[PDB]
């Protein structure tokens, strides 16, 4: 009846400290649609995040893309925070150059 | 092109 | 080579907020290239590709009203759905549907689909034969009969030979140079110790188009289905996909792994290793 959703947070190129990118939040296998996303630096909500349109897989599971323009640098820690039907409290993915 | 067919169920 | 076109709906009722939100969004492979949302300020079938931007206004204006039909008969749908279910005016629920057509390199139908669910369980799907129902319950058979008896898998096979067929061929025209184009994976292997005896192995692909692509870990020329770590495909933000595969390795073996990558876009299997 419910499906928990899969995150995912990384980068749209390889990160380059310095260097402009994309950070992404894909959110995946999810069921109901309604879905609470927020990308975070430092601990804080980034506005102005944009979204894909609502879509689904075969298996009628729904997903979203959530994306900002962002500047990697060794100092900045990025998340992802998602809250969903399924879930008690929201639940934070950080942000791994190398996943 | 979307499906111009009527779905009632 | 071979080609898909799929609309996808979703039209979710919300009581006491209003009501049911219906979105729809076209496909050509993994390139969105339409969408139509109830809730937009102004809700129009809007373009998401610049390839059907030259497309007149005819075809948006056609495109629009068939929407605001369509999300008309889903909200009716969703009012019979919670009868059909003894369900309450209370609950919040969700009728998706996936449908269009597949064609070969000739261009020509391989296969239509036509399939609706009702809370994200299978509810009908119209049979590869495009004239029958699969019906997943009582309340879908309900759907069925009246169905059978309008003969809409008569006008669905109408339009997955013809229509569907025609402008998906059309579209894979005018997205020539995007459309027809597979861009092959980036690939890597990168290695991380995680005690004095394991190590990971990632095997990485990136820009990537289409989606579809094949990733594994093999050991002495053995798939390694079970130990490895796969991590679901995903967008980039700029048309292109990202994907993974991971396997624990002991220390001093990392040699014996090899990773596989197939992609439309390679002319031939990639086979590679953690190069140290």
């Amino acid at each position: 009846i419910q499906r928990t959703p899969k995150i995912q947070v990384y980068s749209r190129h390889p990160a380059e400290n310095g260097k402009s990118n994309f950070l992404n939040c894909y959110v995946s296998g999810f069921h109901p649609s309604d879905i609470e996303v927020d990308l975070l630096k430092n601990g804080e909500r980034i506005e102005k995040v944009e979204h894909s349109d609502l879509s689904f897989s075969k298996d009628w599971s729904f997903y979203l893309l959530y994306y900002t323009e962002f500047t990697p640098t060794e100092k900045d820690e990025y998340a992802c925070r998602v809250n969903h039907v399924t879930l008690s409290q929201p639940k934070i993915v950080k942000w791994d150059r190398d996943m | 092109l979307s499906s111009p067919v009527t779905k009632s169920f | 080579g071979s080609h898909s076109m799929r609309y996808f709906y979703t039209a979710m009722s919300r009581p006491g907020r209003g009501e049911p939100r219906f979105i729809a969004v076209g496909y050509v492979d993994d390139t969105q290239f339409v969408r139509f949302d109830s809730d937009a300020a102004s809700p129009r079938m809007a373009p998401r590709a610049p390839w059907i931007e030259q497309e007149g206004p005819e075809y948006w204006d056609g495109e629009t009203r068939n929407m605001k039909a369509s999300a008309q008969t889903y909200r009716e749908n969703l009012r019979n759905a919670r009868g059909y279910y003894n369900q309450s005016e209370a609950g919040s629920h969700i009728i998706q549907v996936m449908y269009g057509c597949d064609v070969g390199p000739d261009g020509r139908l391989l296969r239509g689909h036509d399939q609706s669910a009702y809370d994200g369980k299978d509810y009908i799907a119209l049979n590869e034969d495009l004239s029958s129902w699969t019906a997943a319950d009582t309340a879908a058979q309900i759907t069925q009969r009246k169905w059978e008896a309008a003969r809409v898998a008569e006008q669905l096979r109408a339009y997955l030979e013809g229509l569907c067929v025609e402008w998906l061929r059309r579209y894979l025209e005018n997205g020539k140079e995007t459309l027809q184009r597979a861009d092959p994976p980036k690939t890597h292997v990168t290695h991380h110790p995680i005690s004095d005896h394991e190590a990971t192995l990632r095997c990485w692909a990136l820009g990537f188009y289409p989606a579809e692509i094949t990733l594994t870990w093999q050991r002495d020329g053995e798939d390694q289905t079970q130990d490895t770590e796969l991590v679901e495909t995903r967008p980039a933000g700029d048309r292109t996909f990202q994907k993974w595969a991971a396997v624990v390795v002991p220390s001093g073996e990392e040699q014996r792994y090899t990773c596989h990558v197939q992609h439309e876009g390679l002319p031939k299997p990639l086979t590679l290793r953690w190069e140290p």
